């Protein structure tokens, strides 16, 4: 166990911000989905008839 | 000069000292936050994030 | 037909492009002040009597 | 070659037919070619009931693929009214270029 | 006479009109418009030959300005 720690350090720094990056992305990127279907949400309610 | 006085550059000037003040404002608070500024980072203490 | 939050909010402060912009740096003024302890307390509750924060109360002010 | 064993080789004709799904989206055979330059200039010599028609046919049945549905049923094109209405305007302009280059050459 | 009668009652001399016609000023033209355009869904038609008609995400969002 000491001699792990020597061989890399940064573990115990490491395991937190890969923490404190989930938490706060997992909760801004369900946001942009939803400004995305707004703008796509103009395009999917046409109809387009023909009268030769 | 001639071709700006009357009253009509001095209404729009006294119509966006508003456009003007809330720009200096944003601006002169970001110029805070974008250099790490301690400065005025301290005259609220409510932003600590200097860890 | 009664109104909900959204009606109000929207003539309150959000129908202006003066207010708007402001109340997007609010929130982050409030996430700093909620954030840190909500994730701290988690982690540290996670793994307990394992630290030195957990053992330096044998070697502290004598 | 054969004749009597072709009428085994006549199904296969249908069963390609049904495996490319072009007949699905609603279109003919003729609406899915690759127009390199002597495709331009066939198409250009249309009548104009059947350039729009052409037009039509395209514009419906590429928008179902950004929704990614398809047609019903009984709507697909069926396999024996199918038209090959650009196979004559087409053998004409290769015709024609073979003969401006015996010319040079020769 | 015939509409101004079967539409509200009581035809409203000239002077009637003309008098509401000297309570009109800046800030009420101000007002009205802010309520009736500003941040609202129109409605659009047109007739050929139109390709350069901007959609309708492009036509919406010019009905407000983001400075103010």
């Amino acid at each position: 166990t000491f001699l792990r720690w020597a061989s890399e350090p940064e573990h115990d720094h490491r395991k937190r911000m890969g923490l404190k990056m989930l938490m706060m992305m997992g909760l801004l990127l369900p946001l942009v989905y939803a400004m995305k279907r707004h703008k796509w949400s103009v395009l999917k309610s046409r109809k387009l008839a023909y009268r030769p | 000069l001639s071709r700006f006085l009357g009253p009509r550059y001095r209404e729009l000037a006294r119509n966006w000292i508003p456009t003007a003040s809330m720009w200096g404002a944003v601006g002169a608070v970001g110029l805070v936050w974008a250099t790490d500024w301690r400065l005025i980072l301290d005259w609220v203490p409510y932003i600590n994030g200097k860890f | 037909a009664a109104p909900t939050l959204t009606a109000r909010l929207y003539s309150l402060l959000f129908r202006r492009t003066s207010t708007f912009a402001l109340t997007i740096a609010v929130g982050a003024l409030f996430f700093e002040r909620a954030f840190d302890q909500g994730a701290d307390a988690i982690y540290e509750h996670i793994n307990q009597g394992k630290l030195w924060k957990h053992i330096k109360h044998k070697y502290e002010n004598k | 070659a054969v004749a009597a064993s072709s009428k085994w080789l006549e199904g296969i004709r249908k069963w390609y037919y049904n495996a490319a799904g072009f007949n699905k989206l609603g279109l003919m055979r003729d609406d899915t070619i690759y127009e390199d330059d002597d495709v331009k200039e066939a198409i250009r010599r249309l009548p104009e009931n059947l350039y729009n028609d052409r037009v039509f046919r395209i514009k419906r049945a590429l928008d179902l693929t950004m929704r990614q549905q398809i047609l019903p049923k009984e709507q697909w094109t069926k396999y024996e009214e199918d038209k090959f209405y650009l196979e004559p305007y087409l053998k004409e302009v290769i015709r024609e270029r073979k003969e401006r280059e015996e010319w040079a050459k020769k | 006479i015939g509409r101004s009668l079967l539409t509200y009652g009581r035809r409203i001399p000239l002077a009637e009109w003309e008098s509401r016609i000297a309570e009109v000023d800046a800030s009420v033209v101000r007002e009205v418009c802010s309520k009736y355009f500003y941040d609202q869904c129109p409605a659009v038609a047109g007739l050929g030959p139109i390709e350069q008609l901007p959609d309708y995400n492009r036509i919406r969002s010019g009905m407000f300005w983001l400075r103010f």
